[PDB]
């Protein structure tokens, strides 16, 4: 039942920019907060962004200035505008859901989905 | 059947309102486990360190807002790594009313920003571990909306980080404790 769809993901040239989305499904979708995880393979892991009603808006050093999350509370979707990609960049992106009562700022996400692929080149 | 010590961070980065938040919450969590096996000791830390009250102590005047509400900010710096060791060598000895089969639980209230400590974590965790303490972390302020300060209460918390990493603006924090004694 619980869907997590990312889409918006591909190929897309150093300097530009894309608009990921999240759309979900099968909870409550305002119970959560949503965020956005990366893994390139051969690399590690890492947190991106985070978006609560209750706790605001979270994001990593390599996200702060240059990216923007959003939510569409009417269609359950969350939106991760990047701007100023570059090659380090490049990695299966995901989105993820997190209880907000823990008030965590998707530390410990409850549910993945299935990631997107995202390229940067030059 | 369960020692739970308190390090309260009273550096300079904790305003006022959010200390005051971190003293309702510690209060809130004995007033919950009075009347049961639990005994409680705290200190607080920045660049300095005061144990406000001893496991004995709290063993001899069992009411949390008496205990509590003295509790005044140091400020300063935040030696946070140097704040664990504290604990483990001196509110976990058997010479302070704690128990030596006992649970050991340390609750650490933070922002997550050491600053100024001459210790790592990794100099203090293994000591921690020896002991077989717990430790749960509360992240106030704005602890979750930096990743440098995300990835150090990992580093600080217990080896499943996903059962000891809460926030000071709600309890789920006791209730997974709870939960916990309830299982133990
Ligand atoms: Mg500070």
């Amino acid at each position: 039942q619980v869907q997590l769809v990312e889409s918006g993901g591909g190929l897309v040239q150093a300097g530009g920019s894309l608009r990921l989305s999240c759309t979900t499904s099968g909870f409550t979708f305002d119970d959560y907060a949503i965020g956005w995880f990366r893994q390139a393979p051969g690399k590690e892991r890492e947190g991106v962004s985070c978006i609560s009603s209750s706790e605001g808006k979270y994001y990593s050093d390599s996200a702060k200035g240059r990216f923007t999350i959003s939510s569409d509370n009417a269609k359950n979707t969350v939106y991760l505008q990047m701007n100023n990609l570059k090659p380090e960049d490049t990695a299966v992106y995901y989105c993820a859901a997190e209880w907000n009562n823990f008030g965590r700022l998707c530390m410990y996400p409850d549910y993945w989905g299935q990631g997107t692929q995202v390229t940067v080149s030059s | 059947d369960s020692d739970i010590a308190f390090l309260i961070d009273g550096s300079g980065s904790i305003i006022p309102h959010d200390f005051r938040r971190m003293k309702e919450f510690v209060s809130t969590v004995m007033e919950q486990l009075k009347k049961s096996k639990t005994l409680f000791s705290l200190m607080q830390y920045s660049e300095e360190f005061r144990i406000h009250f001893t496991f004995k102590e709290f063993q001899n005047n069992p009411n949390p807002r008496s205990l509590v509400k003295p509790i005044t900010q140091l400020l300063g710096r935040t030696h946070t790594a140097t704040g664990i060791r504290k604990v483990v060598r001196e509110l976990f000895n058997i010479t302070n009313g704690a128990r030596k089969n006992a649970f050991k639980i340390l609750v650490v209230i933070t922002d997550g920003e050491k600053f100024g400590d001459p210790l790592g974590y990794e100099d203090v965790i293994p000591e921690a571990d020896r002991e077989g303490v717990i430790r749960y972390v509360i992240g106030v302020g704005d602890a979750f909306r930096s990743e440098k300060s995300r990835q150090e209460l990992n580093t600080i918390a217990s080896k499943p980080p996903r059962d000891h990493v809460f926030q000071v603006n709600n309890f789920e924090a006791l209730k997974t404790i709870q939960n916990q004694l309830r299982e133990k």
